[PDB]
């Protein structure tokens, strides 16, 4: 039945709010968010999400851990998660950014201004991407 | 609360199983990690993920995949969002079970070959369950009550006119002082009424 077109808009729901947490946060299980210790104003990061994935899973992602495997680790994505599929398929996201400057963070070096996370249209007929 | 005239928040109805259908509830495993409270001296661990079991009692074992996508599906539906769902193989241990074997329902889903190699390892020891996994992140919601804290150098912000500056504060500890310290540097001016210092 054609009820994945709901089914695929759940799932871009999900994922761009976990992009949008990920994005307000300046530090990440007592360590700096990596995607703010650089100062260009632009950033692209992949469709293959390793970037959102915990550095602590079988393959390595960029979300930084603790260290200490026994604490309770904030993680955005399961590991095995992958959301390039559906009618809308996810694409990367483009952050655009400001120097700052952190009164107690010096590794803080910019600062988020917007996020735009892109899932491509694989659907049958593009006039259908409005739908 | 002990009073009966209060509004009692419930989970399920007193009457309530879950022990029907291709999917049988079979229990819960939780993780933890031994935690301080703040405010709560009773809270001495706090969740790290949550794992909850559904044996599948259909009569062919290729099916549990089917009857799962219905229930991803229902979920999706009905706006709750889990982090991971994979398909078991469980037996008993010295306190709750353990997973000898695991397969993602992606993958159980999209290749019969790596399906057929755990359905084979399923024996009359093991039990075929699905494997529902919450996982306590910091999406937890914060309580009027305050029973609830923050997690550890999280920042407390406002959005402010000034675009998208963010003027945030937090309780950070510093071990080369063991002092806590309520930090607002990141606001320019603080303006009270009363003020008293010790």
């Amino acid at each position: 039945e054609l009820m994945i077109k709901s089914s695929n808009a759940f799932d871009v729901i999900e994922l761009s709010s976990q992009i949008q947490r990920y994005a307000s946060l300046s530090k990440i299980n007592n360590r700096t968010n990596p995607i703010l210790k650089d100062n260009k104003a632009k950033e692209f990061k992949d469709a293959d999400l390793k970037w959102l994935k915990l550095e602590n899973c079988p393959t390595a992602g960029d979300v930084p851990t603790t260290g200490n495997n026994n604490d309770l680790q904030d993680q955005f994505i399961a590991c095995d998660a992958d959301y390039r599929k559906g009618d809308l398929s996810y694409f990367g996201s483009q952050f655009e950014f400001s120097t700052y400057v952190h009164p107690s963070n010096p590794e803080i070096q910019r600062q988020i201004k917007q996020v735009v996370s892109y899932f491509q249209y694989r659907g049958m007929e593009r006039a259908f991407i409005g739908d | 609360t002990g009073n009966n005239n209060d509004l009692q928040d419930q989970f399920i109805a007193c009457d309530a199983d879950y022990r029907k259908g291709d999917l049988s509830y079979f229990g819960s495993q939780f993780e933890f990690s031994t935690y301080v409270h703040p405010s709560n001296p009773e809270i001495q661990r706090q969740i790290k993920q949550v794992v909850s079991y559904f044996q599948y009692r259909g009569m062919e074992r290729a099916f549990i995949g089917d009857a799962a996508g219905y229930v991803i599906s229902e979920a999706k539906k009905k706006g709750f969002s889990a982090q991971d769902y994979r398909i078991v193989l469980i037996e008993p241990d010295r306190v709750g079970y353990f997973e000898s074997n695991a397969i993602s329902y992606e993958e159980f889903i999209e290749n019969p070959s790596a399906r057929e190699n755990f359905l084979l390892k399923a024996t009359k020891d093991r039990t075929l369950a699905l494997a529902v996994s919450l996982a306590q992140t910091g999406e937890i919601a914060m309580q009027r009550d305050g029973s609830v804290a923050f997690l550890e150098d999280s920042e407390l912000c406002w959005d402010t006119a000034a675009g998208s500056a963010k003027s945030c504060l937090s309780v950070r500890y510093d071990t080369v002082g063991n002092k806590t310290e309520l930090d607002l540097k990141q606001i320019d001016v603080v303006s009270a009424k009363g003020l008293s210092f010790e």
